[PDB]
RNA sequence: CGAAGAACCUUACCAGGUCUUGACAUCCUUUGACCACUCUGGAGACAGAGCUUUCCCGGGACAAAGUGACAGGUGGUGCAUGGUUGUCGUCAGCUCGUGUCGUGAGAUGUUGGGUUAAGUCCCGCAACGAGCGCAACCCUUGAUUUUAGUUGCCAGCAUUUAGUUGGGCACUCUAAAGUGACUGCCGGUGCAAGCCGGAGGAAGGUGGGGAUGACGUCAAAUCAUCAUGCCCCUUAUGACCUGGGCUACACACGUGCUACAAUGGAUAGUACAAAGGGUCGCGAAGCCGCGAGGUGGAGCUAAUCCCAUAAAACUAUUCUCAGUUCGGAUUGUAGGCUGCAACUCGCCUACAUGAAGCCGGAAUCGCUAGUAAUCGUGGAUCAGCAUGCCACGGUGAAUACG
């Protein structure tokens, strides 16, 4: 069959959705300004290990928080980053901006960092068996109750196509009850796309 | 075409009833809501994202 | 003043008895001039009668919400809780006949591929 | 179902239900109503008995079933459930009163119980077509 | 138009046809206006109406007055099959 | 004699707003009402679950609105400053 | 069905008229406001002129011209792909670790006896256990307590054309946190799981309805939402403009709306809804107009005000069973809106015309309850354009032997 989408069966249930804000006659004007602000952090910080970002609106600021691993790099030796950022975010949002930046701990206890690193992997020319696998074992030594993977593309460059699924712990998608974090992303061969999806069942 | 449509879009056209709305993610013309301003499934796909403020899932 | 709500569908009755003779309003109007039926009439009597205690009392009613019998439906039932008001020992009696029954038959969805609640369309192989 | 709120009967209530048409319970009621009225004025008695003659009269007994048996379908005959019994009562009188083509559905209404309480009328020829083909097949039972 | 507020009839075309009042009628006004009423004034001087492929003769009339410039100059061209 | 009308899309955080709001009110001024709620006004879009085709299969998704309205009733400069300061959990809005 | 809106635009197609670093981006070099408005030739794109371009503090942001790198393709392949989707099927099934049997493939488990909506649950068994699913957690409806009472309510009260004004949250209504329904209790039977009945209570047996769609099947559909590998065009398979076509018409199918009438139609009066939308948007009252509408501008960023007479129902009068006062097509004339524009090709109104049709061959479809049937309403898309779509309430059945 189809499956939803494991996040937005939860939106409104036990996850706030990310984008925050209330809004009339200003709806469109800030849903598509803060679509350009994730393209530039996505497009400027995928090597920093970006993977969440929540938006914040009052009193005309910007306001942000980028949940990363690594804040290292979106911060650190030079302090001139962040600065960098809200500048040229005033410079598209025609406002101000703040941006806080938030140390994830257990960095293998989310989906989108998780496939943006077996993505990195299969762009290299790793076996999509040990890539799957190596992320599964980080994650439940991570703390994770349960995982998820599959992979579906050109695998190692065949003609037809398939899936490979591997799972350890307990993944039920259908409790809600669940705190279940799930990603998509994408990786590029010379054969072609290759889709990976993750998806992790967490402690309480 | 896309491109060259999307372009047209945006700068005004000889007269005003030849408005039309376009999703800015993906200009296609068609199931574009003006409240979103987004197309049906670009939509679907934020809304599930949490992308989207207020809008969840309607049971009932 | 005895009290009782009433709802059957969309239909909201507050609805009062006072010691009378037996007059009736409703929305400031006559019981005849706004339930013209016998039947909905003696659909409203319907407790009154199960228990013999329609020459004593006089019941003062109103209604916002749904139609005519819907109406109809929820005043008995606010009634029915207003005689319990007045003497539980009515309770074997309106149970029994089932006017505490708060009717739960509420309209059903419509649903999306169907022209209706359970209606689809009509099916074709070719 | 429900007794009727005049008369001490839910034969009325279901026979308004099944000359009902899309809702229309007070148009059905209220011309069962005055075709009762009609029957009262032209014969003077008891409603009631009036139609529960007409009852007697168009209710079946015996009817068929189609059952396959030896490579071909046959008509069966078998006697009918108490509550099938009154139902297609109700359906044939409903349904001739219908076809009949007198000017007002009350009077047609009227009429076919007067007959039927007379022993007469399309509703009681079919009760003896019904009969009368299933006592032809009774070979079978 | 259909309303007491009109009519209609496009400028590029009453321009040229009131100075084809000194036409003569030897010569011919093409238009890609098929939206346009007919005026009393563009009696006599034919017009080549655009139907999407060629520009298409008429001869204007009195009868043909109060119509526009199209309903003689049809689209698509079709012969029972 | 001056009005708050607070509308936001989860009603939790909109609650608790409420009551800051109305225990702030009431340090800086002790008369004034409580928080009234007034009607979820909300819309249902409707979506084609697919891409291309089945109009027949679609998806639902409800924008729900909550809110409240509080009336202030002795006014001081005090509320007026402790409103004028306070910056809510924003998601929200407010209204005077 | 994509299409939750084909007049132009959309629109990708066609004819014509045109452009080639381009309609749309980066990198270089020169420059800096670029432009806006008028005139002329134009179908317009576009050419000629004018008036007039204020860049801001070397930097920033956007801009004209050169200049090649590049662009662009709704060009292809859904038999290379991702992602999204139907489908078997919300059917109850699909598997796995360890163990054991089998040379082995495979089996076992997962069969059996019962039971359940359900590989649900019990007893038994060379299997013991687990995962995905089922169920349940979620939303909504069904009764009720506390909180808060305005933009909602009006009982006890006065008074107004008006719940009006005062006053009060009684009651509704609203919406947060709670309660409750769990075979929890009783009787029968079962060994047991459970099954049947009974009580209380609003609700009794997953209360009702939703969302929620397992491994995988149809190389099912989608390169036209998007991205995307390969291939192809790249002074044209690209780009602009006007006009046309997507609305054709001998004919076939599907889906629906209207009817074929007296449980009805014309005319008048007239009661009771829910769910929704509104800022340059809803648009009141009053007035003009047969009417569609015009005028007007109140109130409203909305439980305040509007869209908004709800219609079926009921009551009266008439038509008297007729191709009819049925039916309402088609056509002619004249109007109104929208929009630069209503011929191709919108909708609505008035008058007249009055078509086919007097209940549908062989066949075939939905539905088990507030359902089917039936009546109106609203929303989206949208300037305008719905018998379509999604939600709303009103009335409200028949039947289930098996
Ligand atoms: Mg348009
Ligand atoms: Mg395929
Ligand atoms: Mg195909
Ligand atoms: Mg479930
Ligand atoms: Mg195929
Ligand atoms: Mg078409
Ligand atoms: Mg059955
Ligand atoms: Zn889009």
């Amino acid at each position: 069959g189809q499956k939803v989408h494991p996040i937005g069966m939860r939106i409104g249930v036990i996850r706030d959705w990310d984008s925050k804000w209330y809004a009339e006659k200003d709806y469109a004007d800030f849903l598509h300004e803060d679509l350009r602000i994730r393209d530039y952090v996505a497009k400027r910080l995928s090597d920093a290990s970006v993977s969440r970002v929540e938006i914040e609106r009052a009193a005309n600021r910007v306001n942000i928080t980028i949940h990363t691993a690594k804040p290292g790099m979106v911060i650190g030796k030079g302090g001139s980053e962040v600065e960098a950022l809200r500048k040229n975010l005033n410079e598209l949002t025609q406002k101000r901006v703040h941006i806080n930046i938030v140390e994830i701990k257990r960095a293998d206890l989310d989906a989108k960092l998780v496939a943006e690193n077996i993505a990195r992997q299969l762009e290299g020319r790793v076996s999509f068996r040990r890539a799957q696998k190596q992320a599964i074992q980080r994650t439940m030594r991570a703390g994770a109750k349960g995982i998820k993977t599959q992979v579906s593309g050109r695998l190692g460059g065949a003609d037809i196509a398939r899936a490979e699924h591997y799972s350890e712990g307990t993944v039920p998608l259908h409790t809600l009850r669940a705190d279940i974090d799930y990603a998509w992303e994408e990786a590029d061969t010379t054969y072609g796309k290759l889709g990976v999806k993750v998806w992790i069942y967490r402690g309480e | 075409a896309k491109k060259s449509m999307i372009a047209k879009q945006k700068r005004t056209p000889k007269y005003a009833v030849q408005a039309y709305t376009r999703c800015e993610r993906c200009g296609r013309p068609h199931s574009v809501i003006r409240k979103f301003k987004l197309c049906r499934i670009c939509f679907r796909e934020l809304a599930y994202k949490g992308q989207i403020p207020g809008v969840k899932k309607a049971s009932w | 003043q005895y009290y009782g709500t009433g709802r059957r569908k969309s239909s909201v009755a507050r609805v009062r008895l006072v010691p009378g003779d037996g007059k009736i309003v409703i929305n400031n109007r006559d019981w005849e001039d706004y339930i013209p039926f016998a039947a909905l009439r003696e659909v409203i009597k319907q407790p009154l009668v199960a228990t013999e205690t329609l020459g004593n009392y006089d019941v003062l009613v109103n209604v916002h919400g749904g139609g005519y019998t819907g109406q109809a439906g929820a005043i008995r039932h606010g009634v029915a809780r207003a005689l319990l008001q007045v003497a539980p020992e009515y309770r074997p009696a309106l149970k029994s006949a089932g006017l505490l029954t708060r009717d739960s038959r509420m309209k059903e969805r419509k649903k999306p591929g169907l022209k209706g609640a359970r209606r689809a369309p009509q099916f074709s192989k070719r | 179902v429900l007794p009727d709120p005049i008369y001490n009967s839910k034969l009325v209530t279901r026979l308004i239900n099944k000359m009902m048409v899309d809702g229309k319970r007070g148009k059905s009621q209220a011309i069962l109503y005055s075709a009762f009225d009609i029957i009262a004025q032209e014969t003077g008695k008891d409603p009631m008995e009036v139609f529960e003659q007409a009852m007697k009269n168009i209710m079946p007994l015996l009817e068929v079933k189609a059952r396959r048996v030896g490579g071909a379908n046959y008509q069966v005959p078998i006697e009918v459930r108490a509550d099938r019994r009154s139902t297609l009562g109700l359906r044939w009188l409903v349904n001739y009163a219908r076809l009949r083509g007198e000017k007002t559905m009350e009077v047609r209404v009227a009429r076919e119980i007067m007959d039927a309480a007379n022993n007469t009328g399309a509703s009681v020829k079919k009760r003896e077509d019904t009969h009368k083909m299933a006592d032809a097949n009774r070979a079978f039972a | 138009r259909s309303l007491k507020k009109g009519p209609f009839v496009d400028d590029h075309l009453m321009k040229k046809v009131e100075a084809a009042a000194e036409s003569e009628k030897k010569q011919v006004i093409k238009t890609w206006s098929r939206r346009s009423t007919i005026f009393p004034t563009f009696v006599g001087q034919t017009i080549a109406v655009y139907d999407g492929r060629k520009h298409v003769p008429v001869y204007v009339q009195e009868d043909m007055v109060g119509h526009k410039l199209g309903e003689f100059a049809p689209t698509r061209t079709y012969r029972g099959h | 004699k001056i009005r708050i009308r607070l509308k936001a899309y989860d009603h939790r955080i909109l609650d608790q707003s409420a009551e800051k709001i109305v225990e702030t009110a009431k340090r800086s001024g002790a008369s004034v009402s409580g928080p009234i709620p007034l009607p979820t006004e909300k819309s249902i879009y409707t979506v084609l679950r697919a891409v291309h085709k089945y109009k027949d299969s679609r998806e639902q998704f409800e924008m729900r609105t909550h809110k409240r309205l509080i009336d202030i009733v002795n006014p001081t400069p005090q509320t007026v400053d402790s409103l004028m300061r306070l910056d809510l959990p924003s998601g929200v809005d407010i209204e005077i």
